């Protein structure tokens, strides 16, 4: 429902913008209350993130964990030394 | 030389005072920027009552804007001549004061009074000879009613001889926009007798009634009813900045006006209110005019001066006129309604005259007058008073603060004494 | 006011000197909250009377 | 600069926080993400070193589930990771749960999240505080952290939102105990509250906005709407700028005395607004109908104390001042001998916006009523009788005297609240 009205916004293309009357059944005939949108449910990354952390398990990473912990930088990373002695 | 310090406080005072200052600015012909852009000579000679000198050609307003709340001074700021204002003129608190006349004249108005004492003395030692002080605040409010009538009992004392008049905005029995209103003005009652040498009472409701009827406005909003105000603001010191064929001044009508210091309270009027529709129309002569002035209709304030006595009545006329029948319908006007003047002030009329126009008008006249009907108006707060502190209600917002109980009981006296010897003074 | 009721004499009478909102305003009060131009001072282009 | 605070503690506060931070951001034009893509703005959004917003609110919940779906939702960026703070298990319609032994685990932190956020803030004007009497939580959690409030801010003001259980219907079957036993708290460490049943806009809801099946969310739009409603004059401007402190001066008489009515105008959909025109006074003669409260009361059977109005929009004081006579000039309505002058009216200049797939009609004027008023005795009269129907049996108490509390102080609450009608019908009397 929070995900229904706050996340999504109300978003029911299925369903008429305006109300109008119904003759027998004595009401404005479409109703939000009712009918609502089932499309793809409530998703987010949690999936694929779950995936990950137990797909990254069974792997051979013998390894120290100094190799595993430092790497080799990028160059682009280095810092600029903006503020420095000399001219 | 003369000049005259404005005092601004409150949600009120503010409102209007931008819009004073917006009238005279006009008159005196300075864009919202600062510069001169006016025409004649007589415009810009004794500029210097309001506005005080500065580099550039440029014009400052001598006046102190406070306000216990910082959300109207970014208003003010906000308005057509915001700009004009000098920053160190601004001093704003954090906290209003809930229309509490208690806190803001004691709890949260004592720390901040110095800071308008501060800028004061430095504008009082500005002007080589201040003619006097002149405030324009609210007081059904908390600040006006509350620290504004607290400023007028600390400068009286510093500068007894200047004279001070207060521009304060009455409650109306009829409608009301607060439930603790009686409280403050009772309380605010008390304070302004005892050191104040005219004051303006003005009315919200009859202001309403003028739109409505006098220029059958649809929608006149709250600016409207503050030109009117400004209006007369205006009015009052035309003789003051400009020549006159008989001048006169803030002195020459407060010492024309009061018998006794007690009597002090005034209804102010204005005279050359018609519709937009038939300007054209319109004839311009002294007759209507005072046919217009006299009639209590026109009038600003909520009472009939019918069910009263006129003591005194002073008039500034405004426009190239000469005196004749400027004179003789004052006469007219005496001799006529002979049972609602005294008897014992003969000749109770005074009339001035200052030569300059307003803008797009050739002519104005401001009338203020001491009637008995004023009376009428004090005694609905007391009704509204008693009423409501017979039940000890709303009692504990005052209670907790450090006030005693004898406070609303010595007001109470003040007032019905005062009431006593006004109704003494009708027979 | 085009309509004839309720005061549509200074409604047609000033029916264009008042409404002149420039298509973003929304509301006649906010426009006009400060104060109504034609009040008092109609044709407010004439100077100072330089006669003393 | 003014700045209030929101205290929003339970689910029914979580949920309402939902709904008026969502109509903040959208007002203010937030993203909800954070960015900004007259107001003042700075009341509620405070300025981050990136040009980003994050809100003043504090949620507290003892289950985590209703805030982690907020924490997963859309607007999971715009509030703070530490604002948001759980408990692993609730009171469970506890209030001895709620207060005495599940709360103190939390307390500290709460305190200290609000010290930080008060001393972000530099102008704090008060404490909104969103709760329900019904639930563990919402009583026992908003009791104990307002008692500490009132000791560690004398002066700050504590403004008070809560879900009274309904007259009839109940979502819960002990919540007569919780809602009494809150009194305490609500009567002394308060300032004002806004006491609102579910029934009532319920059936306010079916009758004018014509849907006939509402859900939370439906009521929950509308408590919004009144809480924008109520700040408006903080965040904008006016001619009347009215402040909390002005109107607890003019709604509290008393000290035993602040619960007012909450009441919204108008409240109807496109279809009715498309056709009837929407008047001051017809605004304000819709507001004063008893069909009309957010409460189960009948002001016909009491007596009117105080009345705040909040005009918003392209209102008039003319129009009103019409209106406010008009309103006096009934007999139908009363007001007691003491109030002479019982209003007090704010204006706020910027309408009303619509949160998109809403209920309410995109309308030009609004108001708002705060009333306090002697016809809600007989909601707590209703109150008392059922929970001396059911204490005369001992029913449920094994659980509270199990979770720590004495039992004297049901006896406690009981005189306490006979001794809050009893002053109302002082009040009542009148002096002719
Ligand atoms: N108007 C409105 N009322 C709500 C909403 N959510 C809950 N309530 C009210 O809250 C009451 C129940 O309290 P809950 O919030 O569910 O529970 P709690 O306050 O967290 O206390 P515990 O159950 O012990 O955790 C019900 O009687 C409802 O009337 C809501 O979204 N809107
Ligand atoms: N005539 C007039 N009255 C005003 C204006 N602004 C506010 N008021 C009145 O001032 C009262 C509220 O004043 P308030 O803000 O409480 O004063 P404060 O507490 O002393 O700052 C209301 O009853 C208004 O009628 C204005 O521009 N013109
Ligand atoms: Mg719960």
């Amino acid at each position: 429902t929070y995900d229904d009205h706050y996340n999504r916004h109300n978003y029911n293309p299925g369903l008429p913008a305006l109300r109008t009357w119904n003759g027998q059944k004595l009401l404005w005939l479409p109703e939000k209350s009712d009918f609502p949108l089932v499309a793809p449910p409530t998703n987010y990354g949690l999936l694929e993130q779950l995936q990950q952390k137990w797909l990254a398990s069974k792997t051979s990473l013998k390894e120290s964990i100094y190799t595993t912990s430092y790497p080799r930088l990028p160059v682009c990373a280095m810092s600029r030394r903006e503020h420095a002695i000399p001219v | 030389m003369r000049e005259i310090v404005h005092l601004q406080a409150g949600q009120c005072g503010n409102q209007i005072g931008a819009k004073f200052w917006e009238v005279i600015s006009d008159e005196h012909g300075i864009d919202p920027t600062g510069t001169y852009h006016g025409d004649s000579d007589l415009q810009l000679e004794r500029i210097n009552v309001y506005y005080n000198e500065a580099t550039g050609g440029k014009y400052v307003p001598r006046a102190v804007l406070v306000d216990l709340e910082p959300g109207t001074m970014d208003s003010v700021r906000s308005g057509p001549f915001g700009q004009i204002f000098r920053p160190d003129n601004f001093v704003f608190g954090q906290s209003g004061a809930g229309n509490n006349w208690a806190k803001g004249h004691y709890t949260e108005g004592a720390e901040l009074v110095d800071s308008v004492l501060d800028v004061v003395r430095k504008e009082a030692e500005s002007c080589d000879c201040l003619q006097g002080f002149q405030l324009t605040h609210s007081l059904g409010g908390g600040t006006g009613s509350g620290m504004g009538t607290l400023l007028i009992s600390k400068i009286r004392e510093e500068y007894p001889d200047r004279i001070m008049n207060t521009f304060s905005v009455v409650p109306s029995p009829k409608v009301s926009d607060t439930v603790v209103e009686p409280y403050n003005a009772t309380l605010s009652v008390h304070q302004l007798v005892e050191n104040t040498d005219e004051t303006y009472c003005i009315d919200n409701e009859a202001l309403y009634d003028i739109c409505f009827r006098t220029l059958k406005l649809t929608t006149p909003t709250y600016g409207d009813l503050n030109h009117l105000v400004s209006a007369t603001m205006s009015g009052v010191t035309t003789c003051l900045r400009f020549p006159g064929q008989l001048n006169a001044d803030l002195r020459k009508l407060a010492v024309n006006m009061v018998p006794f210091p007690r009597l002090h309270f005034f209804m102010p009027g204005f005279a050359p209110l018609t519709s937009r529709g038939s300007q054209q129309y319109r004839a311009l002569t002294v007759p209507e005019l005072t046919q217009q002035m006299f009639d209590a209709k026109n009038m600003m304030a909520a009472c009939d001066p019918r069910h009263g006595r006129y003591l005194t009545v002073a008039a500034v006329f405004r426009g190239r006129m000469s005196m004749k029948e400027v004179d003789e319908q004052m006469l007219n006007v005496q001799n006529k309604n002979s049972s609602y003047f005294v008897e014992w002030i003969p000749n109770n009329v005074k009339t001035a005259v200052c030569d300059i126009p307003p803008r797009g008008l050739k002519m104005s006249a401001t009338f203020i007058g001491n009637s008995t009907a004023i009376q009428e108006l004090f005694k609905r707060i007391s009704e509204q008073f008693t009423a409501m502190f017979r039940r000890k209600a709303f009692l504990h917002w005052y209670t907790g603060e450090g006030m005693d109980e004898m406070e609303f009981t010595e007001a109470e006296s003040n007032m019905n004494d005062l009431v006593s010897e006004y109704q003494q003074y009708q027979d | 006011g085009q309509c004839l009721l309720y005061n549509w004499e200074e409604e047609r009478a000033t029916n264009q000197l008042d409404q002149i909102p420039p298509l973003q305003d929304g509301s006649e009060s906010y426009f006009f909250r400060h104060g109504h131009q034609g009040l008092l001072t109609t044709q407010p282009q004439s100077p100072m009377s330089s006669s003393t | 600069m003014r700045e209030c605070i929101s205290i929003h503690v339970g689910q029914a506060g979580v949920q309402i926080g939902n709904a008026c931070w969502e109509l903040y951001c959208l007002e203010h034009g937030i993203q909800p993400d954070g960015q900004m893509p007259d107001d003042s703005f700075n009341t509620f959004f405070s300025e981050t070193g990136a040009g980003k917003h994050v809100p003043r609110a504090v949620f507290v919940d003892l289950e985590p589930t209703v805030v982690d779906e907020v924490r997963t939702g859309t607007y999971r960026q715009l509030f703070h990771p530490e604002q948001l703070i759980t408990g692993k298990e609730d009171a469970a319609n506890n209030y001895a749960r709620g207060h005495y032994t599940i709360g103190k685990e939390i307390v500290d932190l709460v305190l200290d999240r609000i010290r930080k956020l008060a001393d972000l803030c530099t102008g704090l004007q008060g404490f909104l505080i969103f709760h329900s009497f019904g639930g563990g939580t919402g009583s026992g959690f908003a009791s104990l952290l307002m008692e500490r409030l009132s000791v560690d801010y004398g002066k700050k003001s504590k403004l008070e939102f809560a879900i009274y259980p309904a007259p009839q219907v109940s979502t819960a079957v002990v919540e007569p105990y919780n809602s009494i036993l809150t009194t305490h708290t609500t009567l002394e460490h308060s300032d004002c509250a806004f006491m609102v049943d579910n029934e009532a806009i319920y059936d306010i809801c079916r009758r004018n906005l014509d849907i006939e099946r509402p859900t939370y969310t439906n009521l929950n739009r509308l408590i919004g709407q009144i809480v924008s409603s109520i700040t408006a004059s903080l965040r904008f401007d006016g001619a009347l700028n009215v402040d909390l402190t002005e109107f607890q001066t003019n709604l509290v008489p008393y000290p035993r005395i602040h619960f007012p009515l909450a009441t919204y105008a108008p409240v109807i959909s496109a279809e009715k607004a498309y056709h009837e025109q929407l008047s001051v006074a017809e605004i304000t003669n819709a507001c004063f109908e008893p069909a009309n409260q957010m409460v189960k009361c009948d002001p016909r059977h009491g007596k009117y104390m105080a009345c705040c109005m909040l005009y918003r929009g392209d209102v008039v004081p003319k129009d009103v001042n019409a209106a406010i006579a008009t309103i006096k000039t009934k007999r139908t309505i009363q007001f007691v001998d003491w109030c002479p002058t019982g209003f007090k009216v704010g204006i706020n200049y910027q309408p009303p916006t619509v949160v998109p797939g809403g209920d309410l009609a995109k309308v030009q004027r609004a108001v708002c009523m705060l009333s306090n008023t002697t016809a809600i005795a007989e909601a707590w009269a209703r109150l008392d009788h059922k929970f001396d129907l059911m204490y005369a049996k001992r029913a449920f108490v094994h659980w509270y005297v199990g979770e720590g509390m004495e039992e004297g102080e049901f006896s406690e609450a009981r005189e306490d609240l006979a001794a809050l009608e009893k002053d109302y019908e002082e009040v009542g009397v009148d002096s002719v």
